[PDB]
């Protein structure tokens, strides 16, 4: 069968995985103890879904995941929680000390002494998999682990596994909000190394999801346990065709193709429009047109950027539930008739479309509502260059004075890596501005 | 396995420790016999950060007392929480420093430092991994100034990979408590500036004004002042012990609070602080705490941030909160008070949250800040100093114990250079065009 | 006031390189230096106050040794007699021509011998029987923020590298205790001391080369011009003094490629911290020359702390960076040219 390994690196990664696997365990029918109750019915069957869960002969389903944090505080909440009996006990802590929000530590100093032990486990899982396709990585630009250790691991896996998809789901840094002073450095240092190895990096931001949870869901005091539940739905919509049946199916190599024109502009966004409450589950039809128009509103983007300030280059639209393609065609016609939604001249073929039949599942204690139809929109837009223009400027301020640099040098780095990375990002800005130019011979 | 070694040196240090080990032992469920009598199960997970285990499931703190007079030893032993410390760790001598940085750094401290290092090595080598060290010490006197700084210099040489925190009680502007505060403080700064990573400056007068204006206490003893210091101590080390949504440690805070290695002198503070009667008429929410913490009348350093610019601040929250209400609030401060912050650092605030608060409050918070206002703390000393040094006032009691006049000028110049380094970043000027 | 003079010297291809036929990456247009990646995607330009082209003789503007001495070093010997201090930096990675520009071979002498010989042959001319010049030399190193002296002969034991310490005299400024100063009369005595010191300097056979310079090295010369009072009273009266320093720094040592653990890693950390602080100091000095009051962080390293009076106020600093134009050392050349680049304004 088909298999996809998930690599949740850092606090953000683990706290997203603890919801993603909470969701997968319900979509398929797995209890937290790993024991499916309704394996009564199989008589064969394939509902022990091999894309995420490996089955063993005792009637148990163990996930294809790896945890690593450089600190036990988060992983040890899994060992002590409700899903302690599911995961293989190789939930790799190495937390004698953490990265201290330093890329210098999570790359060489403490990033090594681990990576052998992570690769030995990834090798053990891959060999347990026949037709493996993809590496779903989960991390955060802004910390040291997610920044440096992920860079190292993606450097290694590009040598050990070669030409296999590597999709990063990353917490992008926000313009105004920040829980750290050294995200502008780590973000650039991670982009410089991951850009040559990754193949499509789906970005999110906490500020946008706060705005969504306020406006739509009516949550004025939201926390991470609301945001990660939505990110889990994004990943499930990405990983639905490999599990459930549909009319238009989508493999992982299709995102790597339909959304990456050039090998450095592989930084798209994410969107999930039906984030309405159970109250507003009524008072709304929730048709394909309403959703498809919501996904193109700059307010319901999961990344804080106005695509009116740029141009769309490609857009995948993954739908779940009672959808008919006539509705999608009508919706896309409405969207193409609109003038605020501009495209590049060299991409007249626009949208990738995908349909799956199984609708989303509601978690108890969640804020979403049971809706018959769901949508996930992942778009590549030049407007994100403006975000890169912000991060590159902050860098220029607190690097002219060489602030916080001695901490990085003190853990195995050089004053030149910063310049290298800044020049690569300045090159990427020009690469984002070039494609926006209209074609003339 | 992020283990801390507490070193207590002098009356101030031991009297703060005797309150801090009452605060942590309460936060973890230990009694004066050293035994767990708690309710939860998170108290036992990371108890290794301060305590070590023994035969009968007893928990002995990793403390090292240093004081050079037996009076504080007996106060600790003849006390509430005295029979949990190890007797082989009550290191002490006789004939104290005499409010002299020289007697406690060359003459009497050199005759005892080996005995402290022999315990430090024992307690550090029994640790799986070590995060750093922890010293509470009053500069202004002797022992805490000299025999503290020497221990710092000898640990930093033995461990030039670990954190060395110093929770110091600096002298006050108006009223002194020792005539030779300037010399000793200057000679301690010359050793801390070069051998520390994050040093937290406390002042008796700021804490008296807190006790009078916020807590409405009329006659506050030092057990009340140290009750505020212990609160901040626990605030710094909550992420390592307890869990949280967004965690931190000493290394991460030091990374995100020290642009340059010399400017590691910070203003501590704690919320929510209130009088017993004015509790029923307040609301326990995040904005009230943020208003209490960034208030100049809630500092411990006796230096107003209105006369300077914050370079980098931290906020360790404890309780079930929402990260949106921290991000919004800490963005509001940067915007409404842009002049009190730096421009070449876009976001000056770090946030950390822990899901387990203090025993009596639904929510808590701890505030560290690196400001150019602590300039005023040193510029005063250098003014008190040089006058005396212009006359050689009280110096024959330090030269006699094996010191030279050069060691004073060196420290004075280092302090004044630190002043210049902090003052370079408090006059907001613009660029060519931008 | 004090501005700095950063220069670059491209070494020519080794005969091993053009026999193996390594490709060329560093180009020049007289004024600017340019680096063109073998992929030919990105081209980076670097401007400097002076640029030395030692790639091939037949080129116009060939940069021999005699035009490096006359261009950088000699105006510092000239400022010495005026009574001011001077420092000469020497940055460069292994296999780039640091010891060819500074010390040189038996023929083709670098800056040290030319400098010293011109100094001696000029005091021989200027001395009047009423003026007298006395020179005093020193030679020390920096290893993990520890000062070591080299000219003292070390008998074999664990090691007699005593960690000397620095102090701050109120007038004379920062200095070094235990510094074995020595007297000099002509250049043939400096060769002996420097050989005896370089033999005891720290080295390690790391991955890049069989011997790398894992330590800094400061070579100081202090001159004193005594001219006589006969108002009525003979001299011991008037000692205008000047410190001329030649420092031979180490390499940056990126540890991504070099899987360095332990002592080599600690040495790399110390070197890179020192170089960062030195860059900060040079940038602050250039800003000060350009009319901005700033704070020069001297006290963040020993190298910047001891040379404070030699790169401050009435002082003239010079810096030379060495580069290889080969395509196997592009990542080193880039960082070198970018380390030098933040000193030019
Ligand atoms: C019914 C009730 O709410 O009583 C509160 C109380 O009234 C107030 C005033 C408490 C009270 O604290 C003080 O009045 C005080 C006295 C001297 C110096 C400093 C404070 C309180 O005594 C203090 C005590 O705080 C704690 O218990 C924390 O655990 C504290 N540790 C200790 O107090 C402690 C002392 C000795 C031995 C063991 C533990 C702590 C704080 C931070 C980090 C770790 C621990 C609390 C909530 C209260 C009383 C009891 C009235 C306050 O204390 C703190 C640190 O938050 C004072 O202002 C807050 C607001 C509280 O409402
Ligand atoms: N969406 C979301 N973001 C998170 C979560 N936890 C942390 N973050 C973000 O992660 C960023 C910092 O990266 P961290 O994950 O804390 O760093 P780390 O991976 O733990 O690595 P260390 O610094 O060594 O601890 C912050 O900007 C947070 O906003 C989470 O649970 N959900
Ligand atoms: N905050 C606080 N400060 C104290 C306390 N006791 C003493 N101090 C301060 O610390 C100094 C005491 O110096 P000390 O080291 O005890 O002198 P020594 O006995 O010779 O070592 C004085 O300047 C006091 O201001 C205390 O309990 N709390
Ligand atoms: N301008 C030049 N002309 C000719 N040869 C040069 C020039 N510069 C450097 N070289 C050659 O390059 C080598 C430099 O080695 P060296 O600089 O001593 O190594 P390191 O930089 O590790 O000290 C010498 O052998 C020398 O022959
Ligand atoms: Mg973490």
């Amino acid at each position: 069968m088909r298999e996809c390994i998930s690599i949740h690196v850092g606090q953000a990664g683990v706290q997203i995985g603890n919801a993603c696997w909470e969701l997968y365990c319900l979509e398929h029918g797995i209890q937290p103890d790993g024991q499916m109750p309704s394996d009564k019915t199989i008589g064969g069957g394939d509902d022990s879904f091999n894309t995420f869960f490996s089955e063993t002969g005792a009637g148990k389903h163990v996930p294809r995941a790896v945890f690593v944090d450089l600190e036990p505080t988060v992983i040890d909440e899994v060992r002590t929680g409700t899903y302690r009996q599911l995961f293989h006990p190789e939930q790799l802590i190495t937390g004698k000390e953490d990265a201290a929000n330093n890329y210098a530590r999570g790359h060489y100093t403490i990033g090594k002494e681990i990576i052998d032990l992570v690769l030995d486990r990834i090798r053990k899982l891959a060999d347990q998999c026949t037709g493996l396709q993809g590496f779903l990585v989960f991390h955060s630009f802004g910390g040291g682990t997610g920044s440096g250790f992920t860079s190292l691991l993606m450097e290694r896996l590009s040598v050990d596994y070669g030409k296999k998809s590597k999709l990063e789901f990353s917490i992008y840094p926000a313009p105004q909000v920040s829980t750290a002073v050294v995200e502008p450095y780590n973000s650039i240092l991670t982009t410089h190394t991951t850009l040559e190895h990754s193949d499509c990096a789906f970005m999110v931001d906490n500020e946008a999801i706060y705005d969504i949870c306020r406006r739509n869901l009516d949550i004025e005091r939201p926390t991470y346990t609301n945001l990660n539940r939505l990110i889990s739905q994004i990943v499930s919509s990405i990983t639905a065709s490999l599990r459930f049946d549909g009319a238009l199916n989508v493999d992982l190599t299709e995102f790597q193709t339909n959304l990456v024109p050039y090998p450095r502009i592989h930084f798209p966004l994410a969107t999930y429009a039906p984030v309405i409450s159970a109250e507003k589950a009524y008072h709304e039809q929730l048709s394909v047109a309403e959703i498809t128009n919501a996904c193109f509103e700059p307010a319901n983007q999961m990344v804080k950027c106005d695509p009116r300030h740029g141009k769309y280059m490609a857009c995948c639209l993954l739908y779940r539930g009672d959808v008919v393609p006539k509705d999608v065609n009508a919706a896309i016609a409405t969207i193409k008739t609109k003038r605020s939604i501009q495209f590049v001249d060299w991409c007249p073929t626009g949208f990738k479309v995908g349909i799956n039949y199984q609708p989303p599942t509601v978690v108890p204690g969640g804020d979403l509502a049971k809706v018959q139809r769901a949508v996930c929109m992942l778009s590549n837009t030049t407007a994100i260059a403006e975000a890169w223009a912000r991060l590159d400027h902050k860098f220029d301020l607190m690097y002219a004075k060489r602030a916080f640099v001695h901490w990085y040098v003190g853990e195995g780095m050089e004053e030149g890596e910063f310049s290298e990375a800044r020049e690569d990002m300045a090159a990427l800005e020009k690469d984002y501005e070039e494609v926006g130019v209209d074609s003339v011979e | 396995m992020r283990e801390i070694v507490h070193i207590q040196a002098g009356q101030c240090g031991n009297q703060i420790g005797a309150k801090f080990w009452e605060v942590i032992s309460d936060e973890h469920g230990i009694d004066p016999t050293g035994s767990y009598h708690g309710d939860s199960d998170l108290q036992l997970e990371r108890i290794n950060v301060y305590y070590n285990e023994a035969t009968g499931n007893k928990y002995v703190p990793r403390a090292i007392l240093v004081d050079l007079e037996p009076g504080t030893m007996d106060s600790v032993r003849s006390g509430p929480f005295g029979q949990i410390f190890r007797p082989d760790n009550f290191v002490f001598g006789q004939s104290g420093a005499g409010n002299n940085w020289a007697k406690g750094h060359y003459t009497e401290g050199a005759e005892l430092v080996d005995s402290v290092l022999d315990v430090v090595r024992k307690e550090s080598e029994s640790c799986d991994c070590l995060q750093g060290f922890q010293l509470t010490h009053s500069l202004g006197g002797g022992t805490g100034s000299g025999m503290g700084t020497l221990l710092i210099s000898k640990i930093r040489e033995e461990y030039p990979d670990r954190i060395m925190n110093t929770f110091s009680v600096m002298p006050s502007p108006k009223v002194s408590d020792t005539v030779v505060e300037p010399y000793n403080a200057t000679l301690s700064v010359h050793q801390l500036v070069e051998n520390t990573d994050e040093t937290y400056c406390i002042d008796n007068e700021a804490l008296y004004d807190i006790c009078f204006r916020t807590l409405k206490l009329t006659t506050p003893t030092y057990g009340d002042l140290n009750h505020l210091v212990s609160a901040t101590m626990s605030g710094v080390t909550t992420c390592l012990r307890f869990p949280g949504q967004l965690n931190a440690d000493l290394r991460k805070l030091a990374v995100n609070m020290v642009p340059f290695p010399r400017l590691h002198f910070f203003m501590p503070g704690f919320a929510p602080l209130t009088s017993r009667g004015s509790q029923q008429y307040r609301a326990l929410t995040v904005p009230e705490l943020t208003q209490q913490m960034f208030d100049s009348k809630n500092m411990m350093a006796a230096c107003d941030p209105r006369h300077g610019r914050y370079l980098t601040v931290a906020a360790i929250f404890r309780g079930r909160m929402s990260m949106k209400e921290v991000d919004e609030q800490m963005l509001n401060v940067q915007n409404k008070n842009s002049s009190y912050f730096v421009e070449w650092i876009p976001n000056n605030v770090k946030t950390a949250v822990c899901d387990i608060p203090p025993r009596g409050l639904k929510m808590s918070a701890t505030f560290i800040g690196n400001s150019t206002a602590i300039q005023e703390l040193f510029k005063r000393i250098s003014e008190q100093f040089t006058a005396m040094f212009r006359r050689k006032a009280f110096l024959h009691w330090y030269t006699g114990e094996g010191m030279d006049e050069m060691e004073f000028t060196e420290a004075e110049s280092n302090m004044n250079d630190l002043v210049s380094e902090y003052q370079q970043y408090q006059d907001a000027t613009a660029d060519e065009q931008g | 006031n004090s501005q700095v003079t950063v220069a670059v010297r491209v070494r020519p291809f080794s005969k091993r390189e053009k026999t193996e036929k390594a490709s060329q990456v560093v180009f020049t247009n007289g004024e600017e230096i340019t680096v063109e990646h073998p992929d030919m995607k990105q081209v980076y330009s670097f401007i400097y106050d002076v640029s030395f082209w030692s790639f091939d003789e037949c080129h116009p503007g060939y940069a021999s040794q005699t035009t490096v001495y006359e261009t950088l070093a000699a105006p510092l010997l000239d400022r010495a007699f005026e009574g001011y201090n001077t420092c000469l930096f020497a940055y460069g990675q292994t296999g780039s021509g640091k010891s060819y520009t500074m010390m040189g071979l038996n023929e083709e002498p670098g800056i040290i011998p030319r400098f010293c010989e011109d100094l001696f042959a000029q005091i021989a001319k200027k001395q009047t029987s009423e003026v007298s010049y006395h020179l005093e030399m020193s030679f020390f190193e920096v290893y993990n923020e520890k000062i070591h002296d080299l000219l003292v002969c070390k008998g074999e034991n664990g090691q007699r590298k005593q960690p000397l310490r620095a102090r701050e005299h109120p007038v004379s400024g920062p200095y070094v205790e235990g510094l074995s100063m020595n007297v000099v009369s002509s250049y043939s005595d400096i060769q002996s001391w420097l050989e005896l010191g370089n033999k005891q300097r720290a080295t390690a056979a790391t991955g890049m080369n069989d011997k790398s310079s894992r330590s800094h090295s400061v070579f100081t010369l202090v001159m004193t011009q005594t001219k006589t009072e006969v108002v009525e009273g003979e001299e011991h009266d008037h000692r205008i003094t000047s410190r001329i320093n030649l420092v031979d720094l180490a390499g940056s040592e990126r540890c991504s490629t070099a899987h360095s653990s332990g002592q080599r890693l600690k040495e790399g950390v110390s070197i890179n911290k020192s170089l960062l602080t030195l860059g900060k100091v040079i940038s602050a000095l250039s800003e000060q020359a350009n009319g901005k009051r700033v704070f020069i962080p001297y006290r963040e390293s020993t190298l910047t702390w001891l040379l404070k009076e030699s790169l401050g106020g009435n002082s003239k600093t010079a810096m030379i960076a060495t580069v290889s134009p080969a395509a196997s050392n592009i990542e080193e050349t880039l960082s070198t040219l970018r380390y030098a680049t933040q000193a030019r304004l």
